[PDB]
Formats: structure tokens, C-alpha cells, sequence
DNA sequence: TAAACTGTTACAACCAGTTAAGGGTTGGGGGAAGCACTGGGTCT
RNA sequence: AUUGAAAGAGUGCUUCCCCAAACCCUUAACUGGUUGUAACAGUU
């Protein structure tokens, strides 16, 4: 549902071509054992977003798509509602799992 | 003799006993689930910790370090010199000795008498099937329960990156075709008010498990195989091996990390006879529980001495005050 | 005589009783299915568990440890000093004696008089077929149902890698082609508010099961084939064996886990006659059930004595609030 | 529907020979996971150890290790989230663990 | 069908030439009232399979080979529709039976 | 008496190297595997 | 109400008891997010 868009952008960080890798942020947002470092890594990805946009519009690829704001606030409401570490860890891992998938971004 | 030393230490930026990257640069450290109340039910939370295998191996390291100085340290495994934790890991036949001889895995009592490395930490020779339960049952390293309750967060783990920069004979960082050696990795460093409880059953060190006693005329003495002087020296060295533990010579990444340590509250019990083990430092009423068990054991009757590090504990207790750890073990070994 | 103990104990960071999953390196802790309603019907959930066989072994260990100090500790199995619970294994028509001899199997009374291990913890000799049910009953150490309610799972388990590092004599780690022993075995460590309960029927020690009563004049009289002093010493040693069972000595892999193993709450009842067994600590709420059981047993005409710790047990139930398990065993042995 | 073959391919590539990188800890984590969180962490770690496989395949001339399709991840998320029963969750995790060991078309 | 190869590669655990004798795995596979536990048993078999291959290549006997993927596909597509426990028990017992057979391991 | 114009949002290398993923040891011992109760013929 | 009327394979039995997947086993070790870059130019 609301994991495709943000997961798509997460896979935009590391994929075919795109000669700039950032796995520390993915690892941080995956194993978010505490309430935070999750939004921290997501914000770090959003900060590299202009870098990805420039690289795409320059080298070989169509411009990347930023996750929709409704998706971001849906994620924020989901992480606010959960209290136990189980749901938080499950959400974090499901969020960061899409970063490694076969996406045909650059033709 | 049986000695049980428990207490609390403070850790800051330690990567001790990592789980390992497993191909990933984010080096996982060991985590453990712990129960806390937080006034809404004792839920389980994942907290950094290190295993008792860490403390056992570092006690072995202190063991071999102290036997490197004692005059009776000649009878030691050549593997034990290099801090090698393996003790008969592979199904070998003749074990190499640092002295220049060999040990055959037959007549376990002979190995106990001759070899000193596999006397307190045990051995699991797999070919001949000769096993021996160890006498250092090291505990885990977990924080204070009220600490986690009152923080309700603030993950005790932080991720820090590092890089192995390449410079070559031409002064460059090789990308793919002139040397791909430049490397990065993210390491996890932890903190917190941790606790430990090292139990040490030195009372039967040097006594083979097969025939601990003989009872030739119904007498209460163990079946000793070595001279008492060497046994006492081994006991003293094993107990002094706890000195580097409570100062910062435990855990993994000891070179790069070297965790910071402190002495905040230590309770130690020491006796020749069998005594109950204290509680691993995790809770708030551990001091009260230790005081209760000590007073009750004294009511039963035991030649047990108690050493306390500036802790309130309670009244009507003859426990002796201590100021550090090496003087503590010196007071423990003050009698022969 | 007959004493039933139960209660709730908080555990953390323990790999106690790990099966190993066969010959693979991934050592997994014992897990058993339990029923928890979670307000949606008594659903079955797999939770870490501790076998009562391990409790029997550790009670054997404590019994032999506390019988060593007794002046009449000679009458013990040779394997008792070995800390080996194997009594009359495959193809064993005789009994190993700690004095260095053998015992012929002719009568159960002779077996229990010469060997207290078969008397207390039972024995089974296939060659002769002689049977004796143990006087020690052990239940699985299971987490509290209310604990499962308040944690809703979270797998209660952490997985830790334990790479065994080996260094050759030259100084090379090796690739298994030089005889080195490098290995990755992973272990599972659990936690939670476990529930414990042990029944100790110390009414047949020195009394063979073939003819427990002689009926000299149509009156009840135990067939104590041993001297009363030896029977009293066995009572005291078996009752004091509970001290390591509750302080720090339980489970497997104690050398590398050694959990906190503190008593959160405890109840125990003792009597000279048959008594109902205590309810386990697994259930979410058993304090009221225990209160009702004790009050109804007292009203029935049972002269039982109840010792509690961290449990109020109501008001009209009389019970001495002990401060630790050692005080409990002191009260258990105070009446002889 | 579709996730079976691709998950088997990727897990085999992670576990199969001609790689000298035999990661069984991830397989054990995927297998022994009563709750869904640890199964998700295991599969995430398996997916994360993709660049090593790609680099090794390029270095030694092996065919590139195919990455599971996004629809496979979709189906994984749906069946993990929609099945709160630990029984079916364990069944799926053990099926993935079984597919971790398969003798597919390896390097020629 | 697809029983010959799985039985051959499962019989290696209990075979005499391999001195590990994983009787427990075959015991768990044999009498399995539910699909998940027999799946766990065959997973343990596949997990011990690399150890058998290593010991075979160390001794000199031909190394065992991993079961063909089509066998796993057939097992997966047959295990789903085990609505009645009887067919599941039949499959588990058949696998256990084919785990006890003579094979040409060391010529 | 006026209220920042603008180029710029890090590049680049790299994203675990290796070593082993149980070693060993044992795979039910040992007893029994119905105890009677109910008899069907052929003769006197 | 019938080759059917009356009709106990039935009555007691702890597959039992004893038994630590147990024991030894530092993803460990070495490895700097490193290096260069004026918030700068100019302003009554």
C-alpha cells in the first residue's frame, strides 16, 4: 500500500547504474531497534534526494520520484500508533527491505 | 576455593562481543531481550549485551598472562600462550606443548596433573571423548533494570563509520583496476550501567572429575594429584586473572575500542565450602537480596567472607570494605 | 518431610537447555508450546522452556555437593562425585562405589542404604529390572502467562554467533587443511518471568519401596533400613540442595550463560504427611488459588507449614515471610 | 505465485558453491523465527548480501545473480502481514529456508 | 514421483559411511502431524547436507548433490493442499521410508 | 531613506576482506507380548 | 411375538520407571569517512 513509493525511492539509492551507494542509511532504517534512527536514515535519504535527481537528469536515467507527502504522514501515523518494539522493528525492516529489488529505472 | 564476585560497571562506547557483519559492513553487536516494568507491565526490550563466553575467554587470557610470570607456568598449552580459546577443538591425537613435549589423550588424571590450561576452563577432546566441565561459569553483561525503565528509550547503541583509505606507490585510491583495497565499515558502540557476576569454583581445580575423592578410610579430603604449592599458585593466578577484567581488558575490539570501566558497587563472597551464587547485576534489589542470602547462609553456618565496595548493604554484617579490585583479590589470597 | 515449592523467577540472557537442532552448528534452546488466551481464545504459542530432567540433574548436583560435607557422605555412587546422573546405565548389573569397589544388586534396601542417589533421585537397572520412582518431581520452567500477555511474544529469544577462533603454532588461522579448528556455532538466549515448581517427597529416604511399612503391631511405621542419623543427614542435604537450585545453579551451558536467576516470588509448603502440590508459576494468576488451597488444607486438619517470599498470601493464612531461599531451607530443616 | 522460483534462485545464489561465501546464519535466522520480525530481518539481510554476490560473479565470470522481482516482495509483504497466525508464518519461513538450498543452474 | 532423489539425498544422514547418524532429523520427519515440522526436518536435512558433502570429499567418496529444484517445487505445490492430516502423514512416512535404503555411496 | 542579490547542497574511492557453519560421543536399555473363566467329541 | 425368548471379551493393569544435547569453544583479528575546498565576492 503505502510502502511501494517510499520503498521505490529507497531502491533509488542503490540499484543498477547510479554510481553512488549508501547502505549505512538502509541499515540504520532497517534495524531501528529504538523509536528513532529510522526517521534519521529516511531524512538522510531525502537529503541525498537532490543528489539522485542530479545524477539521473545528468547521466542516463529519468528523474527520480520523491515519496508522496501522504505516504510520509501515513508512515508517521503508523509509527506513532505502535508502541511495542515488535511493530516498530517489523515496520522498519519492511520499509528498508525494498531497497534491494530488480527495478528497471534506467533504460 | 569457591569465590563469587558480582557487581556493576559503567560502559561508554564499547563494541564488545559483536555478532559480526556476516558480509555486511554494519557490524552487529550482541543484543539480548530483557524484562522491564516501566509501570505498564514488564515488557521485553532489546538491549546491547555481551555473552559469558567473552568473560570466560578473557579470564582464560588473564590465566595465561599470570602463568607467563609465575615460576610454575612451564606446564601450559602452546595454544594457550597466543590467547587461543580453542581447547581440543579438532579430533586430533597428540596435543603440542609449549615446553617441547606432547600430551596423549589417555588417563585424564595424567593430563590434569601435567597440563594446567585444561584444569579450570575444561576441555572437550572430541576424538577420545574426554570432557571436563569448566569451573568458571561466567555470566552475561546486562544493564540496570531501573536504568532502562527511567530512560524509556535512548538506544544504548550508536553507529559510527570508519574507512581504510588507500594510498599507493603513485599516491592514489585504486578504484577497480589498480587495487580495490580501500574499505569502509560501520561499527556499533554501546554504553550503559552494566552488571556482571563471575562465579569461580576453584575448590576442585587440579582434581579430576572422574575420581574427585578416594575415601580409603572414610575421610573428607579430595583426590589431589599435584603438590599443594603448585595448586595454590594456580588458584592465586586464576583469581588474580579477574584483575584485568574489572579494568577494561574484556570484550571484543579491545585494540580499537578498549571499553572504559569503573568500580561502582562490588559484592564478593569467598569460602572453601559450597556456597550459593549471587545474582547477576541487573535489578534494583540485588543488594538487598545479596544481604539476605549472606545473612541466611551465616545463620546456616559457613566460613564465608564478604567484601563490599562502599555499598550501603546493611547493618549486622561483618563484610569488609574494599577500595579496588587488585587489593580485593589480594585480600582474598591473603591466606594460604 | 514432603515439601512442595513453587514461584516465579525472572531470567535473562540464558541459553539453558539448548537442543542444538541435531548435528548443525545452530544451537537452539528447548521450546515448548503453551496456551495463552490473549483475549482471543487459548492460542498455542511456542515459548522457551526448561526440562525438568535438568532440574533433576541439578538437584542431584546440589545433593551430592551438600552430602560431601556431611560426615556420612561415603555412602554415595562413584559417579556422584563425577557429577554424573547416570545411574545403572546400559548393561549395568552392579553399582559403582565411591570407595573403589562394586555393589551387588540383591535388594532395594541394600541399594538405598549403600547408595543414597538411587534412594533420593531414583534408579533403573535394565539388567536386573529393579525400579524405584524418584522422590524429586521437577516441572518445566515456563514463562508466566501474564508475562506473555504483557509482551505479546517478541520471540523471547536472541541469536548470538560464537565463532571459535583457532591459531596454529606457526600463527595462521588456517583453512581447515592444516588441522585447525575454526567454527561458527550460534546459540539462542531467552528471558522472561519463568515459573518454577519442585516437589520433594523426603519420606522414603532409607525406606525401600518394596515394603515401606512393616506393621509390627498393625501400626504405621516407616521401614528405615538406615540409622536415624543417616536419614536426618540425607534430609538436611537434600533440603539444602535447593539452595543452588534457586541461587545461580540451573540449566545447561552454565559456563557461558550463567543468567541472573533471581527469585521474584516464592511459596513453599512442608508437612510430615501427603499434601497437595503447589501450582506452577506459568499461570497469569495463581496467588488466590494458592491461598484457597492452603486455607482449605489447614481447615481440613493438615499441620502444614507455609513459607512465602514477596507474596502476601492474604491475611488469615499464616506464613513466615522469608527473605531468601536460604532462610526457606533453614526453616525447612529447623524442625528436623 | 512467482515468489517461489525467484526466492529459490536468490537464496541458492547466496548459499550455493563456486562462491566461497557460505552464509548459513541468515538461513538459520530465516528458518527459526516464530515471529515475523526476525523472518523479515533474515530476508532483508539475504537481500542486502547482493553486492558481494554481484561483484564475485563479475570477478570470476559467473552469471550475474538475479534479484527477486518487486512483485515477489509485494506478495511477501501481503502474506506476512495478512497471516498473523504463527503457524502459517512458520510454514512460510521454513519454505524459504528449504528454498535456500537448491541445485539450480550454477556457473558452467 | 520426485521421491527417488529426495529419499536418496535424505538417506545420507542415517547412512553408515557418514559417522554422524542424524537419526533425530529422520525421526522428526517420520511422524509429523503437521506440515511445518516435517518441513523443518527436511530443512535440517538440507542444512546438514553441506557437512555430508564436506566429509565425503575429505574421505574420498563422491560428494552428495543438492536435490533438484523441481523436486522442491513439487514438494511445495503438494504440501499446500494437505487439508486432511492423512495425506500429510502419508507423505511424511514415505519420505522417512525412502530415508532408509541402500545406496552406492563409496565404491 | 532601504531589508541579500547567487554560483553552490559535497565529490570520489569503498559498501567486508578470509577462516571455518559442529567436533565428538552415544540412537531404547530390559523385563512381557493374557493371565481363566467358558472343552467336543463317543460312548454307556 | 421372528432357527428367535434369556445373552458383559468382561472383570483389574502408572510403558513403566532412570537418564545435563551435555561438555570446550573472543566474527575474532586488522583496519582514520579520510583527503582538498574563503559563505565568498561588494554594498550609505
Amino acid at each position: 500500500g503505502w510502502i511501494r513509493n517510499i520503498g521505490r525511492y529507497l531502491s533509488y539509492l542503490v540499484d543498477d547504474t547510479f554510481e553512488e551507494y549508501a547502505y549505512d542509511v538502509v541499515d540504520g532504517i532497517a534495524k531501528a531497534r529504538t523509536q528513532e534512527e529510522l526517521l534519521e536514515g529516511v531524512y538522510k535519504a531525502l537529503r541525498l534526494a537532490p543528489k539522485l535527481k542530479k545524477k539521473a537528469e545528468s547521466k542516463g536515467c529519468p528523474p527520480p520520484r520523491i515519496p508522496s507527502p501522504e505516504d510520509i504522514e501515513a508512515l508517521e501515523e503508523k509509527v506513532e500508533q505502535l508502541s511495542n518494539p515488535k511493530d516498530l522493528r517489523k515496520l522498519a525492516v519492511s520499509l528498508a527491505l525494498w531497497a534491494f529489488a530488480s527495478w528497471n529505472n534506467c533504460p | 576455593m569457591y569465590v563469587r564476585i558480582s557487581g556493576r560497571i559503567r560502559l561508554n562506547a564499547h563494541s564488545l562481543n559483536a555478532q559480526g557483519g556476516g558480509g555486511t559492513n554494519y557490524i552487529e553487536i550482541t543484543k539480548t531481550k530483557v524484562t522491564v516494568r516501566t509501570e505498564n507491565g514488564w515488557t521485553v526490550v532489546e538491549v546491547p549485551a555481551i555473552t559469558g563466553n567473552m568473560l570466560k575467554h578473557w579470564h582464560f587470557v588473564g590465566f595465561v598472562d599470570y602463568f607467563k610470570t609465575t615460576p610454575y607456568g612451564v606446564n601450559l598449552t602452546e595454544r594457550a600462550l597466543r590467547y587461543n580459546g580453542t581447547r581440543f577443538g579438532q579430533g586430533e591425537t597428540t596435543a603440542t606443548k609449549a615446553n617441547g613435549a606432547t600430551v596423549q589423550l589417555n588417563d585424564e588424571a595424567t593430563i590434569i596433573k601435567e597440563l594446567a590450561d585444561a584444569d579450570v576452563h575444561g576441555f572437550l577432546a572430541p576424538k577420545t571423548g574426554r570432557r571436563r566441565v569448566s569451573l568458571v561459569k561466567a555470566s552475561f553483561i546486562l544493564p540496570t533494570e531501573d536504568f532502562i525503565k527511567e530512560v524509556e528509550g535512548e538506544r544504548l547503541i550508536t553507529a559510527i563509520k570508519h574507512n581504510r583509505v588507500d594510498v599507493d606507490e603513485k599516491g592514489a585510491i585504486g578504484s577497480s583496476k589498480e587495487g580495490t583495497a580501500q574499505m569502509l565499515f560501520s561499527r556499533e558502540y554501546a554504553t550503559g550501567l552494566y552488571g556482571f557476576s563471575i562465579v569461580l569454583d576453584l575448590g576442585l581445580v587440579g582434581i579430576p572429575q572422574g575420581l574427585p575423592v578416594k575415601f580409603e578410610e572414610n575421610q573428607p579430603r579430595p583426590n589431589i594429584v599435584i603438590d599443594p604449592n603448585e595448586r595454590k599458585a594456580r588458584i592465586e593466578s586464576a583469581l588474580k586473572a579477574l584483575i584485568p577484567m574489572l579494568s577494561g581488558y574484556i570484550g571484543a575490539n579491545l585494540a580499537r575500542s578498549f571499553p572504559v570501566f569503573k568500580v561502582e558497587e562490588l559484592v564478593a563472597i569467598a569460602s572453601e565450602g559450597p556456597i550459593p551464587a549471587l545474582v547477576h547485576g541487573f535489578y534494583e534489589d540485588y543488594i538487598e537480596a545479596n544481604r539476605s542470602i549472606i545473612k541466611n547462609a551465616r545463620a546456616l553456618g559457613f566460613n564465608i567472607e564478604v567484601f563490599t565496595y562502599n555499598v550501603d548493604l546493611g547493618e549486622d554484617i561483618e563484610a569488609t570494605k574494599v577500595s579496588s579490585v587488585e587489593e580485593l583479590v589480594a585480600n582474598l589470597v591473603k591466606m594460604v
